[PDB]
C-alpha cells in the first residue's frame, strides 16, 4: 500500500529530535532576516526582502508584514504561502474572541493559540510542518508593549529584542550589545537598521529592499496606533541614520 | 484520516518511539521537586543560550493546574502545553461532577493516562515530556510529589528530579535528603531545592526559579530577590570549611 | 409571540443635500415593562452606519456579527467597507438564515467615500434590499413612520433642517407607539464630520 | 517498512512476539492457587530509593470477587483494568450476578488483539499489542479458585501455579517442583515469598515486594505492609529451621 | 526472492503465490493435530489438546455453533474465536428470520467468504488458523476442511496439525469400514481414537489431554472432557 | 481507498521542499510568457506552441478570463493550469462574489489561488501544481496590477516580468523598456519585441496569443441599460488585432 | 408513592410506603422502594417505577466503580449528581421520578439529597416526596425536634408514612423503614398498614374520625 | 416565578435572591441560594426552569474558572457578562433552549466601578444601575425609580432594598421566604447573613 512512500513527518530521531521541525528551521535561516525591538514608548518592526528585481512593485507589496488585529501586527520569515494560512486563523481567531469578550484578544493568547497550531502538525495527522517563524509585536491593557517569537516547533518565547530568518546569530548578539531598557522609539529605529545593515548579504542595504513598522501609543491621542512605512517614509529615514 | 502506527515493538522488545521520547526530556531544562514536612517546593533551570529575553511574558516552567495543584516539566515547550491544558479541563470537569476539587494523586493518573494512549494510538507521536506534579489535596495537610514520563508511567516521591544532568541532581538529594526527618521548615526545605540545582547550573540568579506550594491552595513563586538571598548564604557555607 | 414585537424600538433613515440621517429610539422592553432607557439601535463600521430594530437579542448579535465581518473586510481589502457593499454583505448574511431567520428590521445608511453619494438602504428578516432615494423606516411603528415621513420629507434638505425633519418624524411616530420612544437619538451624517444628538420626548 | 499484524516465514505474528519480549524485562510475578484461596505476589523494583515504594500499584481489585496482577509495561494495563472492571460491574447490571472469573478473562483477552491499521472485519482502532502480562485470581459458584495468565496474543490458559517476568523461567521449575493439590493457604503466601526472594535482585523487604489473596468470605484483599513483614519474619525462621 | 513479496496480503509474488496466506497456513501445522470422520448417521470430532506446562491447563479445540453444528480448531486461538463466532451468528440468523437450521454447505460457503476478504485488502492479515466443521442438517451427515486461503472443501474424513499425515493416510485406509458405521455412536468415536494416535509420537493421550465432538440424527452437538472420555483410552 | 493521507511534499535535511524545487523545474520547461503594465492598462501575452499542425490553435486557449476586470497566463504543464482557471473562476463567485454582488480585487483572487496552490503543497498525497501565473487585473479602488504566482503559492507584484524559457533574457529586455510613463499602446509594441527574442518559427496573430486589461468594453457587454454596468476591462485580441501592429513593428 | 427522609440528633431516618398503582388499579402491595445502594448509601423511589428501579440500579453499578477506580467509598453529593446529571441529559423525554440520595461518610456526616426528573437536586434536613408528601409532612412538620431519640425518631417517620397511607388513595400497604448512623444503614422492619393503623390508633388515641 | 433582584450603588453591586424552592402544592425549601460566583469579584443569580438553571450557573462558573486558571487573570464584569449572553444566544436556536434568567453583579478591579448585569434566557443583555427578572420588576423598578440616587452607600442600597422586598411580601401572592443579599465590592463577595429581621 501507501506504507511504502509515508516520510512519517512526525517522528523522533534516536537523539530526540523531530527530523521535520529541524529540517524546517535550517530552511528559515535561508529566508530574508526580521527584527523586533520594544521599545518603552513602543515597538519596531523591520524586514528585508531576498534581493528581488528593479521590476518588482514595492507600493503595492506588503510580504514580510502584516496587520493581524488593530493593536497586533507581525513580521514573517520563511515562506509566504505558509504564512499567510496561519495569518488568516490569526486574524480569525482575533475576531471570535471580541466577538466573545467584547475586548480586543491580548496578545499572548493570540500567540499561545498559533503556536498549538504549529505543534499540532509536530504531533499527529502526518502532514509537514509550516516553515515559518513569526515575530509578534502588540500591545494590551495587561502587559503593555510585547514582543513574541514563534518557530516551526510551537514553541514561543518573549523578547526584548529578537531576529528570526537568516544571520540571527550574527544579529542576536549585535543587539545583545546596544539594547538598554530605557530606550525611546526612535532609538530603536536606528539599532534595527544597523543591525540589518551589518548581517546584509547583499552589497547595500536600500529602501526598495526593506519593510518597516511601528506600534506605537500616540504621544498626544493618548491610543495605540500602528504604522507600516510606505517605500517614501524607509527611503526618508534611510538618509536620517546615514546610510543614504 | 492518517492513522499510520508510529510507536510499535521492535526485535528485542522496545518500543523505540517512547525511548527517543525520553531522550527529549534528557535535553530539557532540569526540573526538581522536593517535598518538606508541610510543604512542596518546585526548582527549575532557565537557558543562559540566548539573554535578552522578557521574563514577564515568557512562560514560565511551573504551571498551576488548580488553585492547590502545581505542574513543572522537562522537555519539549511546545508539548507540555498540550498535557498543562487537558489537566486544567479535567480539573474543572472534575470539580462540577463531585463537587471537590482533584487529588494530586488522581490528576498525575490522568496526565499519565493521556501520554500512554498516544504510546499506542495511530498517527500520533509520544509526548516528549516527563512531568512533576505537586500539591495538596483538599482539606489535606500532607504533601503530596508525583512524576509522569512519555511511557504514561507514574509514580510518588520524597523527592526528584528530571531532564539533563538530573543523574547529577539526583545522586545530591539521594545522600541529602533524610526520610527520617524531612526538612521542617519551609525555608528549610528551599534551601535543599537550590543547593541540589548549584550542582548543575552555573551561580543562577536568573538560572534557578523557585515556586511554592502550601495547604489549603497557598501557592507563591519566588523573585530573584529572595532566591539571591539563598544562593549567597549557601556559597558562604562552604568557605568556612 | 410575535418576535418582532417584543422589545419594541424604531429606526428612521432620510437622505439631503450632501448628507443622511439615521435616527432611532432608546427604549428596550418586555411587552408592557420598560427596562431600559438606554438601548441605542444605530452602530457604525468605519463611515457606514447601521439601525437594527426587533428582536434585540438578534439586534446584538447581529451588531457583533457585522463588526467581525467588517473588521475582516479592511484587513484583507485594506480599505473601510462602503455602504453600496455593505448593503450586499447584510443581505447574503440574513438570507443565510433563510428558513431560521433574525428577526430583526436592519437599515444601512452613509455616504460613499468616493463619489460623495448619500445613500440608504431597507431590509427585511431575510435580506430583500429596499433601496430608497428618499427615506427607509423600520421597527414597532413603521406604520406612524411611513405616514409621517411620506408627508414630511421634501428632497435636498440642509443638514440643519433634515435634523428638524426626521426627529419631527420619529417623535410623533413614537407617541402612536406603546413599544416605542423613552428617549431618542439622531445622527447627521456629512462627506467629513458626524453629529450625534439626543432628543428631548415623552417618556410614557 | 511492513505491516503491523503481519505473519513470520514461522507463522507468528511479529509484534505479538517482540510483545513477548517486554514482558521479559517487567518485574516478576507469582500466583498461586488453593482450595483455600489464591495468592498473588509482585516485586516492586524501585529504580532509587528515593521513590515511594507503597505508590508502585502492580495489584489491583478487578472486584469483589477477582484480583489482578500485571508484568511488563505496567501503563499499558489501566485500559486492561477500566475495561475489566466495567465488564464486571456491566454483569452484574445485566445479571445480578457474579461474573465468572473464566468470562471475565476471556473479554480482556477479547480486547488484546484489537491492533492494527485499519483492517478488515470490526473496528480495530490500536496500533500495537499491549507490552503486559496479567496474572488473574478470583472465585466463582461453578469453578471454585482460579488462576489465569493472559498473555497479549489473545490465548489465557488456567495455572495451578504461574510465573511472569524477568525471572518466570527459573521460578517456574521451582514451582513444579514445589506445588501439590493439598497446599494451605498460609504454605502459599510463605512459597510466594520465597521464590521472588529467590529471583530478586534486591534483599527481599516489605516494602519492595507485595502480597495479595482472594478467599470465598473476605474476597480481595491486598496485605498491608505490617502484616506481609509478619510472614517475611516466619519464612526466615523456618528455612533456617530445616 | 521471497523477501520483496511478503510484506502485506495484497502482493502477488511473480510465482503467483501469496506468501502472507502461506505462512498463516503454516501455523497450522504448528497447531496441535485433530481428526474429522463420519457415517450416514453421525460425524464425529477428535482433538489432542495441548498445555504450556505440567500445572497449566490443555486449552479446547473444540466449539459449538448450535444444536447440530460445530467445529474443532488449528492454529491461532483468538482467530477460531472470531470464526465460530460468526458462524454462531449465521446460525443464529438463519433460525431467527427463516426459521431454518442453517447448513453445513452453506456455512462453510459463509467461512470461505469472510476469509477470502482479508487476503485481498491491505492492512488485513489472513486469519492463522484451520478448521474441522461437523454438521447435520437436512441432507444428513457433513464434515468439512477450512484452510485461511478461503478452500473449504467436504469430506468424509480428514485431519489437520502437527503430524496430521499419519492420521489422513490411516482414514484413508479404512475409509470402507468407518463410512458403514450407523446407528452405534461408540464405534465411530473409537474409530477417531485409532485416527488421532497415528499422528502420536512423544506422548500418550490421557483423560484430560482427549477431546471428542459428536453430532448425528439421534444426538445433538455435544462436548466430551475428563473422566467422560476414560472409556476410549 | 486513498490511504495517502500524508505529504509528500516534506523537508529535506538542507532545508529544501523537493517537491516545489521541481515543479518550478517544469516551469523553466515550458513555453515564455509575460506581462506588462502601463499607466492606463496591462498587457499579457504567450506563445502559442501547437503540438501537431493538424491540431487548431484557437480551440486551446492559454490566456483566460477570470473575472471582466481580471485575466490569466501561465508557463508550464498546460492541464494544470486549465483546472486551476475552473477553480479560480469558482472561488471569485464563491468567497467573494456571493457575498458582496461584486467581483474580488485583483490581490485578493491572486491570494485565492494562491492558496489552492498552498495546499497542493501540504495536503494528503498530492504533488504541488507544475505551473506559474501571472494574473492582470484592474479593480476600482487599487488600479491596474500585475501578479507572478508560484508553485510554492508565493505571489509578486510586477511593473513587468516573464516566465518560462527566454525569462532570464526577457527580464533583461525588459527592464531595459520600462519606464513609469507608458501608455497601454507602448506596452504592447514592447511585448511583441519581447516574444521575438522567444519565438523561432512563425510569429503572428495565428502562434502568439495576447489580452489586455485596458479601458471599459460597452460594446462586450451584451446588454444596455444599466448605467453602473459599462463592460469588462479584458479583452482578448483577434489574429487580425495582432497582425495590424506586427506590419509597423 | 409516599417517601420521606430526615436527619436529626443521631443520623437519618428513612421510611417508605410499598404500593404501586396503574391508574386506580393497585397493582402492587409489596414494593421494596429503598435501593441499597452499599452499606452506607441509600435511595428512594417514586413516580415511573420502571424509570426509578432501573436508573437507581444503574446509581448503584456507577458507584461501584468509583469505589474500584478512586478506592474510596462515594460521597453522597457526589452520588446524587451522577443520578442527576444522567436524569438532566433526558430532561424532555418524559422520565418520571422524584428520588432522595441518603447516606453518610466522613467528609459529609449524614446527608440527604433530593433528586427529581426535572433535573433539580437539592441538599436538605426534611424531605418528603410523591403523591402523598403533604400528608406526610404534616405529620413530621408538626413534631421535629432535632433532638430527637433513635426510637422516637423511627416512630414519627413510621407514624408519617402511616398518616400518608391512610389519606391518599395512592399510598400504602406497608411501611419500610431505615437508620443511617456513622457505621451505615440499618433495617428497622416491614410494617403491614392493615395491623399497624389498629395497633396505633389503640396505642396512641389517634384517628378518632374512623368507626371501630 | 423566583425573586432575583439587584442594584449597583456609588461604590458596589447588591443582589437579593429569594430562598424559596416550590414544586407543585410544597415549598420543598426555605435556604436555597440562588447564585454562583464565578471570580473573586464576579457574582451571578440566576431564575427560571426546574433543572435549566443550576446546570447553566454551574456551568459559567466551571468557564470562567478554566478561564482564570489559564490566563493567571480576572476578566472585567464586561467580559464575563458577554461571554455569559453569547452562550445564551447560542442556546436559543438549539434543540432544546437553556430557559434561564441571570444577574452578574461584578466589580471591575481594573476600572474601580461597580456593574450591574441583566441578561434573560434570549440573551438580551442590558447594563442598568438597578435590575429585576419576571414579575418582580413589576413592582420594584417604579419604587426604585423614585428612591434611587447613584452616589448612595452601600449601606443606603441595603435600606432600600429591604424597602423592594417589603413590598413584594405585601402585594405578591408568593410566598419566597425571604431572600439570601450579597455585596460585592472592592474586597470581593460577601453575604449579608442578619437580613432576616435586620
Ligand atoms: C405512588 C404509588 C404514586 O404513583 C408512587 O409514585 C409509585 C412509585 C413506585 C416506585 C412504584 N408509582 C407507581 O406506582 C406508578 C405511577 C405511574 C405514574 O407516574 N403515574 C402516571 C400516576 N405506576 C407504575 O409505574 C406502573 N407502570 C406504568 O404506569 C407504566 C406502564 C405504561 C407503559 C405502557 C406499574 C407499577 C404498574
Amino acid at each position: 500500500g501507501s506504507r511504502r512512500y509515508d516520510s512519517r513527518t512526525t517522528i523522533f530521531s534516536p537523539e530526540g529530535r523531530l527530523y521535520q521541525v529541524e529540517y524546517a528551521l535550517e530552511s528559515i535561516s535561508h529566508a530574508g532576516t526580521a527584527i523586533g525591538i520594544m521599545a518603552s514608548d513602543g515597538i519596531v518592526l523591520a524586514a528585508e526582502r531576498k534581493v528581488t528585481s528593479t521590476l518588482l512593485e514595492q507600493d503595492t507589496s506588503t510580504e514580510k508584514l502584516y496587520k493581524l488585529n488593530d493593536k497586533i501586527a507581525v513580521a514573517v520569515a520563511g515562506l509566504t504561502a505558509d504564512a499567510e494560512i496561519l495569518i488568516n486563523t490569526a486574524r480569525i481567531h482575533a475576531q471570535n474572541y471580541l466577538k466573545t469578550y467584547n475586548e480586543d484578544i491580548p496578545v499572548e493568547i493570540l500567540v499561545r493559540r498559533l503556536s498549538d497550531i504549529k505543534q499540532g502538525y509536530t504531533q499527529h495527522g502526518g502532514l509537514r510542518p509550516f516553515g515559518v517563524s513569526f515575530i509578534y509585536a502588540g500591545y494590551d491593557d495587561r502587559y503593555g508593549y510585547q514582543l513574541y517569537t514563534s518557530n516551526p516547533s510551537g514553541n514561543y518565547t518573549g523578547w526584548k529584542a529578537i531576529s528570526v530568518g537568516a544571520n540571527t546569530s550574527a544579529a542576536q548578539t549585535l543587539l545583545q550589545m546596544d539594547y538598554k531598557d530605557d530606550m525611546k522609539v526612535d532609538d530603536a529605529i536606528e539599532l534595527a537598521l544597523k543591525t540589518l545593515s551589518k548581517t546584509t548579504d547583499s552589497s547595500a542595504l536600500t529602501y526598495d529592499r526593506l519593510e518597516f513598522a511601528t506600534i506605537r501609543k500616540g504621544a498626544n491621542d493618548g491610543e495605540v496606533y500602528q504604522k507600516i512605512f510606505k517605500p517614501q517614509e524607509i527611503k526618508d529615514i534611510l538618509v536620517k541614520t546615514g546610510i543614504t | 484520516g492518517y492513522d499510520r502506527a508510529l510507536s510499535i515493538f521492535s526485535p528485542d522488545g522496545h518500543i523505540f518511539q517512547v525511548e527517543y521520547a525520553l531522550e527529549a526530556v534528557k535535553r530539557g531544562t532540569c526540573a526538581v521537586g522536593v517535598k518538606g514536612k508541610n510543604c512542596v517546593v518546585l526548582g527549575c533551570e532557565r537557558r543562559s543560550t540566548l539573554k535578552l529575553q522578557d521574563t514577564r511574558i515568557t512562560p514560565s516552567k511551573v504551571s498551576k493546574i488548580d488553585s492547590h495543584v502545581v505542574l513543572s516539566f522537562s522537555g519539549l515547550n511546545a508539548d507540555s502545553r498540550i498535557l498543562i491544558e487537558k489537566a486544567r479541563v479535567e480539573a474543572q470537569s472534575h470539580r462540577l461532577t463531585l463537587e471537590d476539587p482533584v487529588t494530586v494523586e488522581y490528576l498525575t493518573r490522568y496526565v499519565a493516562g493521556v501520554q500512554q494512549r498516544y504510546t499506542q494510538s495511530g498517527g500520533v507521536r509520544p509526548f516528549g515530556v516527563s512531568t512533576l506534579i505537586a500539591g495538596f489535596d483538599p482539606r489535606d495537610d500532607e504533601p503530596k510529589l508525583y512524576q509522569t514520563e512519555p511511557s504514561g508511567i507514574y509514580s510518588s516521591w520524597s523527592a526528584q528530579t528530571i531532564g539533563r544532568n538530573s543523574k547529577t541532581v539526583r545522586e545530591f538529594l539521594e545522600k541529602n535528603y533524610d526520610r527520617k526527618e524531612p526538612p521542617a521548615t519551609v525555608e528549610e526545605c528551599v534551601k535543599l531545592t537550590v543547593r541540589s540545582l548549584l550542582e548543575v547550573v552555573q551561580t543562577g540568579a536568573k538560572n534557578i526559579e523557585i515556586t511554592v506550594v502550601k495547604p489549603d491552595s497557598d501557592i507563591v513563586a519566588l523573585s530573584s530577590e529572595e532566591i539571591n538571598q539563598y544562593v549567597t548564604q549557601i556559597e558562604q557555607e562552604k568557605q568556612e570549611q | 409571540s410575535d418576535p418582532s414585537s417584543i422589545n419594541g424600538g424604531i429606526v428612521v433613515a432620510m437622505t439631503g443635500k450632501d448628507c443622511v440621517a439615521i435616527a432611532c429610539d432608546l427604549r428596550l422592553g418586555s411587552q408592557s415593562l420598560g427596562v431600559s432607557n438606554k438601548f441605542e439601535k444605530i452602530f457604525h463600521y468605519g463611515h457606514v452606519f447601521l439601525g437594527i430594530t426587533g428582536l434585540a437579542t438578534d439586534v446584538t448579535t447581529l451588531n457583533e456579527m457585522f463588526r467581525y465581518k467588517t473588521n475582516l473586510y479592511k484587513l484583507k481589502e485594506e480599505r473601510a467597507i462602503e455602504p453600496e457593499t455593505f448593503t450586499q454583505l447584510v443581505s447574503s448574511s440574513l438570507y443565510e438564515r433563510r428558513f431560521g431567520p433574525y428577526f430583526v428590521g436592519p437599515v444601512v445608511a452613509g455616504i460613499n467615500s468616493k463619489s460623495g453619494k448619500p445613500f440608504i438602504a431597507g431590509f427585511d428578516l431575510i435580506g430583500c434590499i429596499d433601496e430608497a432615494k428618499d427615506f427607509i423606516v423600520s421597527g414597532t411603528a413603521s406604520d406612524q413612520l411611513f405616514g409621517m415621513c411620506e408627508s414630511l420629507y421634501e428632497p435636498n434638505l440642509e443638514p440643519e433642517d433634515l435634523f428638524e425633519t426626521i426627529s419631527q418624524a420619529l417623535l410623533n411616530a413614537a407617541d402612536r407607539d406603546a413599544l416605542s420612544g423613552w428617549g431618542a437619538v439622531v445622527y447627521i451624517i456629512k462627506k467629513d464630520e458626524v453629529v450625534k444628538r439626543y432628543l428631548k420626548m415623552r417618556q410614557d | 517498512d511492513r505491516g503491523v499484524s503481519t505473519f513470520s516465514p514461522e507463522g507468528r505474528l511479529f509484534q505479538v512476539e517482540y510483545s513477548l519480549e517486554a514482558i521479559k524485562l517487567g518485574s516478576t510475578a507469582i500466583g498461586i492457587a488453593t482450595k483455600e484461596g489464591v495468592v498473588l505476589g509482585v516485586e516492586k523494583r524501585a529504580t532509587s530509593p528515593l521513590l515511594e515504594s507503597d505508590s508502585i500499584e502492580k495489584i489491583v481489585e478487578i472486584d469483589r470477587h477477582i484480583g489482578c496482577a500485571m508484568s511488563g509495561l505496567t501503563a499499558d494495563a489501566r485500559s486492561m483494568i477500566e475495561h475489566a472492571r466495567t465488564a464486571a460491574v456491566t454483569h452484574n447490571l445485566y445479571y445480578d450476578e457474579d461474573i465468572n472469573v473464566e468470562s471475565l478473562t476471556q473479554s480482556v483477552c477479547d480486547l488484546a488483539l484489537r491492533f492494527g491499521e485499519g483492517a478488515s472485519g470490526e473496528e480495530r482502532l490500536m496500533s500495537r499489542p499491549f507490552g503486559v502480562a496479567l496474572l488473574i485470581a478470583g472465585h466463582d459458584a461453578d469453578d471454585g479458585y482460579q488462576l489465569f495468565h493472559a498473555e497479549p496474543s489473545g490465548t489465557f490458559y488456567r495455572y495451578n501455579a504461574k510465573a511472569i517476568g524477568s525471572g518466570s523461567e527459573g521460578a517456574q521449575a521451582e514451582l513444579l517442583n514445589e506445588w501439590h493439590s493439598s497446599l494451605t493457604l498460609k504454605e502459599a503466601e510463605l512459597l510466594v515469598l520465597k521464590i521472588l526472594k529467590q529471583v530478586m535482585e534486591e534483599k527481599l523487604d516489605e516494602n519492595n515486594a507485595q502480597l495479595s489473596c482472594i478467599t470465598k468470605q473476605d474476597g480481595f484483599k491486598i496485605y498491608d505492609n505490617e502484616k506481609t513483614a509478619e510472614l517475611i519474619k516466619e519464612l526466615k525462621e523456618k528455612e533456617a529451621a530445616e | 526472492f521471497r523477501n520483496n513479496y511478503d510484506g502485506d496480503t495484497v502482493t502477488f509474488s511473480p510465482t503467483g503465490r501469496l506468501f502472507q496466506v502461506e505462512y498463516a497456513l503454516e501455523a497450522i501445522k504448528q497447531g496441535s493435530v485433530t481428526v474429522g470422520l463420519r457415517s450416514n448417521t453421525h460425524a464425529v470430532l477428535v482433538a489432542l489438546k495441548r498445555n504450556a506446562d505440567e500445572l497449566s491447563s490443555y486449552q479446547k479445540k473444540i466449539i459449538k455453533c448450535d444444536e447440530h453444528m460445530g467445529l474443532s480448531l488449528a492454529g491461532l486461538a483468538p482467530d477460531a474465536r472470531v470464526l465460530s463466532n460468526y458462524l454462531r451468528q449465521q446460525c443464529n440468523y438463519s433460525s431467527l428470520v427463516f426459521n431454518r437450521k442453517l447448513a453445513v454447505e452453506r456455512a462453510g460457503h459463509l467461512l470461505c467468504d469472510k476469509a477470502q476478504k482479508n487476503t485481498q485488502s491491505y492492512g488485513g492479515r489472513p486469519y492463522g488458523v484451520g478448521l474441522l466443521i461437523i454438521g447435520y442438517d437436512k441432507s444428513g451427515a457433513h464434515l468439512l476442511e477450512f484452510q485461511p486461503s478461503g478452500n473449504v472443501t467436504e469430506l468424509y474424513g480428514t485431519a489437520i496439525g502437527a503430524r496430521s499425515q499419519g492420521a489422513k493416510t490411516y482414514l484413508e485406509r479404512t475409509l470402507d469400514t468407518f463410512i458403514k458405521i450407523d446407528g452405534n455412536p461408540d464405534e465411530l468415536i473409537k474409530a477417531g481414537v485409532e485416527a488421532i494416535s497415528q499422528s502420536l509420537r512423544d506422548e500418550s493421550l490421557t483423560v484430560d489431554n482427549l477431546s471428542i465432538a459428536i453430532v448425528g440424527k439421534d444426538t445433538p452437538f455435544t462436548i466430551y472432557d475428563g473422566e467422560a472420555v476414560a472409556k476410549y483410552i | 481507498t486513498d490511504r495517502y493521507s500524508f505529504s509528500l511534499t516534506t523537508f529535506s535535511p538542507s532545508g529544501k521542499l523537493g517537491q516545489i524545487d521541481y515543479a518550478l523545474t517544469a516551469v523553466k520547461q515550458g513555453v515564455t510568457s509575460l506581462g506588462i503594465k502601463a499607466t492606463n492598462g496591462v498587457v499579457i501575452a504567450t506563445e502559442k506552441k501547437s503540438s501537431s499542425p493538424l491540431a487548431m490553435s484557437e480551440t486551446l486557449s492559454k490566456v483566460s478570463l477570470l473575472t471582466p476586470d481580471i485575466g490569466a497566463v501561465y508557463s508550464g504543464m498546460g492541464p494544470d493550469y486549465r483546472v486551476l482557471v475552473d477553480k479560480s473562476r469558482k472561488v471569485a463567485h464563491t468567497s467573494y462574489k456571493r457575498i458582496y454582488g461584486e467581483y474580488p480585487p485583483t490581490k485578493l483572487l491572486v491570494s485565492e489561488v494562491a492558496k489552492i496552490m498552498q495546499e497542493a503543497t501540504q495536503s494528503g498525497g498530492v504533488r504541488p501544481f507544475g505551473v506559474s501565473l501571472l494574473i492582470a487585473g484592474h479593480d476600482e479602488f487599487n488600479g491596474f496590477s500585475l501578479y507572478q504566482v508560484d508553485p510554492s503559492g508565493s505571489y509578486f507584484p510586477w511593473k513587468a516580468t516573464a516566465i518560462g524559457k527566454g525569462s532570464v533574457a526577457a527580464k533583461t529586455f525588459l527592464e531595459k523598456r520600462w519606464n513609469d510613463e507608458l501608455e497601454l499602446e507602448d506596452a504592447i509594441h514592447i511585448a511583441l519585441l519581447t516574444l521575438k527574442e522567444s519565438v523561432e518559427g512563425e510569429f503572428n496573430g495565428d502562434t502568439i496569443e495576447l489580452a489586455i486589461i485596458g479601458d471599459e468594453n460597452p460594446d462586450l457587454l451584451g446588454y444596455t441599460g444599466i448605467p453602473t454596468d459599462k463592460g469588462p476591462r479584458f479583452r482578448k485580441l483577434t489574429s487580425q488585432e495582432i497582425n495590424d501592429r506586427l506590419e509597423a513593428l | 408513592t409516599t417517601t420521606l427522609a430526615f436527619r436529626f440528633q443521631g443520623g437519618i431516618i428513612v421510611a417508605v410506603d410499598s404500593r404501586a398503582t396503574a391508574g386506580n388499579w393497585v397493582a402492587s402491595q409489596t414494593v421494596k422502594k429503598v435501593i441499597e445502594i452499599n452499606p452506607f448509601l441509600l435511595g428512594t423511589m417514586a413516580g415511573g417505577a420502571a424509570d426509578c428501579q432501573f436508573w437507581e440500579t444503574w446509581l448503584g453499578s456507577q458507584c461501584r466503580l468509583h469505589e474500584l477506580r478512586e478506592k474510596e467509598r462515594i460521597s453522597v453529593a457526589a452520588a446524587s449528581k451522577i443520578l442527576s446529571n444522567l436524569v438532566y441529559q433526558y430532561k424532555g423525554a418524559g422520565l418520571s421520578m422524584g428520588t432522595m440520595i441518603c447516606g453518610y461518610t466522613r467528609k459529609e456526616g449524614p446527608t440527604i439529597y433530593y433528586v427529581d426528573s426535572d433535573g433539580t437536586r437539592l441538599k436538605g434536613d426534611i424531605f418528603c416526596v410523591g403523591s402523598g408528601q403533604t400528608f406526610a409532612y404534616g405529620v413530621l412538620d408538626s413534631n421535629y425536634k432535632w433532638d430527637l431519640s433513635v426510637e422516637d425518631a423511627l416512630y414519627l417517620g413510621k407514624r408519617s408514612i402511616l398518616a400518608a397511607a391512610h389519606r391518599d388513595a395512592y399510598s400504602g400497604g406497608s411501611v419500610n423503614l431505615y437508620h443511617v448512623t456513622e457505621d451505615g444503614w440499618i433495617y428497622h422492619g416491614n410494617h403491614d398498614v392493615g395491623e399497624l393503623f389498629w395497633k396505633v390508633k389503640e396505642e396512641e388515641g389517634s384517628f378518632n374520625n374512623v368507626i371501630g | 416565578m423566583d425573586i432575583i433582584l439587584g442594584i449597583r450603588v456609588q461604590d458596589s453591586v447588591i443582589l437579593a435572591s429569594s430562598k424559596a424552592v416550590t414544586r407543585g402544592i410544597s415549598v420543598l425549601k426555605d435556604s436555597d441560594d440562588k447564585t454562583r460566583q464565578l471570580s473573586p469579584h464576579t457574582l451571578m443569580s440566576f431564575a427560571g426552569e426546574a433543572g435549566d438553571t443550576v446546570q447553566f450557573a454551574e456551568y459559567i462558573q466551571a468557564n470562567i474558572q478554566l478561564y482564570s486558571i489559564r490566563e493567571d487573570y480576572e476578566l472585567s464584569p464586561q467580559a464575563v457578562s458577554s461571554f455569559v449572553r453569547q452562550e445564551l444566544a447560542k442556546s436559543i436556536r438549539s434543540r432544546r433552549p437553556y430557559q434561564v434568567n441571570v444577574l452578574i453583579g461584578g466589580y471591575d478591579k481594573k476600572k474601580n466601578k461597580p456593574e450591574l448585569y441583566q441578561i434573560d434566557y434570549l440573551g438580551t443583555k442590558v447594563e442598568l444601575p438597578y435590575g429585576a427578572h419576571g414579575y418582580s420588576g413589576f413592582y420594584t423598578f417604579s419604587l426604585l425609580d423614585h428612591h434611587y440616587r447613584p452616589d448612595m452607600t452601600t449601606e443606603e442600597g441595603l435600606d432600600l432594598l429591604k424597602l423592594c422586598v417589603q413590598e413584594l411580601e405585601k402585594r405578591m401572592p408568593m410566598d419566597f421566604k425571604g431572600v439570601i443579599v450579597k455585596i460585592v465590592d472592592k474586597d470581593g463577595i460577601r453575604q449579608v447573613d442578619d437580613f432576616q429581621a435586620q
